[PDB]
RNA sequence: AGGACGACAUUAGACGAAUCAUCUGGAAAGAUGAAUCAAAGAAGGUAAUAAUCCUGUAGUCGAAAAUGUUGUCUCUCUUGA
RNA sequence: GACCGAUAGUGAACCAGUACCGUGAGGGAAAGGUGAAAAGCACCCCGGAAGGGGAGUGAAAUAGAACCUGAAACCGUGUGCUUACAAGUAGUCAGAGCCCGUUAAUGGGUGAUGGCGUGCCUUUUGUAGAAUGAACCGGCGAGUUACGAUUUGAUGCAAGGUUAAGCAGUAAAUGUGGAGCCGUAGCGAAAGCGAGUCUGAAUAGGGCGUUUAGUAUUUGGUCGUAGACCCGAAACCAGGUGA
RNA sequence: GACAAUGGUAGGAGAGCGUUCUAAGGGCGUUGAAGCAUGAUCGUAAGGACAUGUGGAGCGCUUAGAAGUGAGAAUGCCGGU
């Protein structure tokens, strides 16, 4: 009931406060040591800061840059259509909606790393060189 | 919720004071120099149960001494027969013996000289 | 408020497949007479960031 | 899912249950949907001056070095008598989401307790025309109801819930306005046969 | 760009159900007994801890008047592709 | 109201920005409680009066306006043991002699004589230190919360997990809301190619990959932006008040 | 039931007592609560009761939650001596 509640058995915890003891281990220095900049209120310097050397980020050189066009296109492998059974077009109004493709950036690309195990109407944006055999195997199609 | 600092430090600063009655002057009113008077009165009794076990025998081997050389014997002839010539198990405490029964002591002398 | 990405190392870093970042090595500036073909050649194939230099920069590099 | 009541009585026994009474409870999850729930009823009004909301402090009173006592700074310090609480209360705000299939199993953790421990009953559709207390307490003493129980309703009608407000323990909820802390707090359930059809329609 | 006729809200206010007797006490609201009201068991006070003693609450009820919010009644004004 | 309860919460529960400090701008505290009802001590007695002690009111004045409970420091009066030939961080362990009699257990107070024994923190290679700090007693007085990050523990589902603002609802914790986000596929500066890809004339050889578990909320640790454990400067700038 | 381990400052890990507040179940209280005072008691430690005195109305216990959660020192701050 109400009257009597337990937690899951090992989810919870207690929590470390510092200073406030001598046997606690974590008094009268509160886990920092002796004196120095970060046993200080507040110290402790800027992270990837090597002390006064020049840091990793100024040793590289820079690379690259963005093209800012960019097309994505979302994969979906020839394993992930034995999904469907029986004799199904595969359609951009039908690869999104069962949950194979979520979210699609552009047009889906057809990868070949499994096998269809079944005749399909399958229209993509763009086969791979790989993946428009496998489907020609079982007897298959195409659009672009 | 503000937690005041309630009833715990009246009663933490008397368990130290009242353990602490009996001693000179401010050492058994004030709490700052009784405390500290606490803590060093549980340390010097910490080397005082292990000094006591060696303190009472560095009494009863003088009263075994003051016992055989009125036999004429010395004490290191004494606890040197008693484990040579019989196995008369090793004992200081029981030289309550030689205060008690002067008689008894006596045989134990004679069984020394015996097989030394 | 939210963690800012430290914009001078997502220039100079990619991030790979296993979490292990990828960098460019240096000394790839000038004096080119001054360096051998064996060591001109050997300052273009690209390396991982260390094990070390990965304990400091575990928080600037955390939306890559 | 016993059988049914009127005032002592029976009907045709509904029986066809689900997923939604006999599911075996886990209480990691019966216990983390109440903490999500005890906890967000309190509204967290208090606070707490700091150093710069007390009112003056900000001549330095004087005593740098040649007064030959402290070093101090201004005479609204945590030090000091006066104000400035260094780390004190503030407007905050308790709530948590859970996911949603989370928040579904504790309903099937709290009714599914309530069939074990028979604490469950099923009545008709009662009509009260005016409400009355006196009328609704000859009602819950022959049907052996307990101190404090939940009455469930379809719809809230506006002479059931009216009756039965001054009884202490009894709360009175409709289908979909079922929490899980009233039916750990609750210790007989009382259902109508209208609305046993819609609480389980929402879940099985 | 210049008015009336009553609807509703605000600043006073009224009604508003039901407990009696003993024990300890300086005192009953307390424990032990019997009763009751409940769209009312929120809260405060009363010689101690009151659903039934008091002021009240759920609910109804109330404006001589002065503002305020809108309905439709005027009244001003107007050519449409 | 899982906010405070007279050193708290407003500076202020008392007729507070008032006594008081400053030429001036400006700074600024201290204060609460008789009892249910004043029934607030008629009259006698010592006193110049205060203040007392009886008698009286009251449940109680051992609640009398120094007015609820009344701690410690510090000053007193009484009494069981003890001390005027001794060199004491004042205790400890061994122990005669004396006066007592508890929460009943191999008890309590006191201490002639013997052994050992140079206070407590903080900073140090190292303090009895003649290095620092505290006269004593009482209150107050320092790792906190937010929004992110990452790892660990739990739990719900699992090739899938999950909602944000909003609208209905008791400042209800629960129904709708799939915009969005992370995963399921990497590689390259980029075109791009894709279980492979980039460098290269050349998979020839090497770099990073591939044959699998993730995600949403929360317990603890730590890191980041915020005053970020608390106390303390010399000084910089902006309006203003003063010969 | 054998054989083993157990000095420790910086620091890492574990396990617990206590204080104010809230929710739920049970309970003591004017035939006297909290608070304070004395005592020769109980647990491995922080700490828990109980027995007379003063006190005059509110307080503990079991499980879980949340912290303005613990004082011998800061030439610390106000009050007393
Ligand atoms: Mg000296
Ligand atoms: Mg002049």
């Amino acid at each position: 009931k109400l009257h009597e509640l337990k937690p899951a058995e090992g989810s919870r915890k207690e929590r470390n406060r510092v200073g406030r003891g001598v046997a606690t281990g974590n008094g009268k220095t509160s886990g920092r040591g002796h004196k120095g900049q970060k046993a200080r209120s507040g110290g402790g310097v800027r992270p990837g800061f090597e002390g006064g050397q020049l840091p990793l980020f100024r040793r590289l050189p820079k690379r690259g840059f963005t093209n800012i066009n960019r097309k994505e296109y979302a994969i979906v492998n020839l394993d992930q259509l034995n999904k469907f059974e029986d004799g199904t077009e595969v359609t951009p109004a039908l690869l999104v909606e069962s949950g194979v493709v979520k979210n699609e950036k552009s047009g889906i690309k057809i990868l070949g790393n499994g096998s269809l195990d079944k005749k399909l109407t399958v229209k993509a944006h763009k086969f791979s060189a790989s993946a428009a055999e496998a489907i020609d195997a079982k007897g298959g199609a195409h659009e672009v | 919720p503000r937690v005041k600092g309630g009833t715990v430090t009246r009663a933490r600063r008397k368990k130290t004071i009242k353990l602490a009655k009996g001693y000179f002057g401010s050492k058994h009113t004030l709490y700052k120099v009784a405390k500290q008077q606490v803590m060093k009165s549980g340390q010097y009794a910490f080397r005082d149960r292990r000094q006591r076990k060696r303190d009472f025998r560095k009494l009863w081997i003088t009263r075994i001494n003051a016992a055989a050389r009125q036999h004429e014997m010395s004490y290191s002839r004494l606890m040197n027969g008693l484990k040579k010539a019989g196995i008369d198990i090793n004992r200081k405490m029981l030289s309550e013996i030689a205060i008690s029964d002067e008689k008894a002591f006596a045989q134990l002398v004679t069984k020394a000289k015996d097989a030394l | 408020p939210k963690m800012k990405t430290h914009r001078g190392a997502a220039k100079r870093v990619k991030r790979t497949a296993s979490g292990q970042l990828k960098r460019s090595r240096a000394f790839t500036s000038h004096l080119f007479a001054n360096k051998s073909t064996k060591q001109k050649r050997q300052l273009r194939k690209a390396r991982l960031v260390s094990k070390s230099d990965m304990k400091r920069v575990k928080q600037l590099l955390a939306y890559k | 899912y016993d059988v049914l009541k009127l005032d002592g009585t029976k009907s045709g026994s509904i029986e066809l249950s689900d997923a939604v009474f006999g599911i075996e409870p886990n209480n990691s999850v019966l216990f983390e949907a109440i903490n999500l729930q005890r906890a967000s009823l309190r509204q967290g009004t208090h606070a707490v001056k700091n150093r710069s909301a007390v009112s003056g402090g900000g001549r330095k009173p004087w005593k740098q070095k040649g007064t030959g006592r402290a070093r101090q700074g201004t005479i609204r310090a945590p030090q000091w008598r006066g104000g400035g609480i260094v780390f004190g209360p503030t407007p905050r705000s308790y709530a948590y989401k859970m996911p949603k299939k989370m928040r579904r199993l504790a309903l099937r953790s709290a009714l599914s307790f309530k069939a074990q421990e028979n604490g469950l009953t099923v009545v008709d559709a009662f009509n009260f025309e005016a409400p009355k207390t006196k009328e609704f307490k000859n009602v819950l003493s022959t049907l052996e109801q307990p101190k404090k129980v939940l009455v469930v309703t379809e719809n809230e009608d506006v002479n059931v819930e009216l009756s039965a407000r001054n009884i202490p323990g009894v709360q009175v909820t409709t289908a979909q306005g079922l929490n899980v802390l009233d039916i750990t707090n609750a210790d007989s359930l009382v259902i109508t046969e209208a609305a046993a059809k819609k609480v389980e329609e929402v879940l099985g």
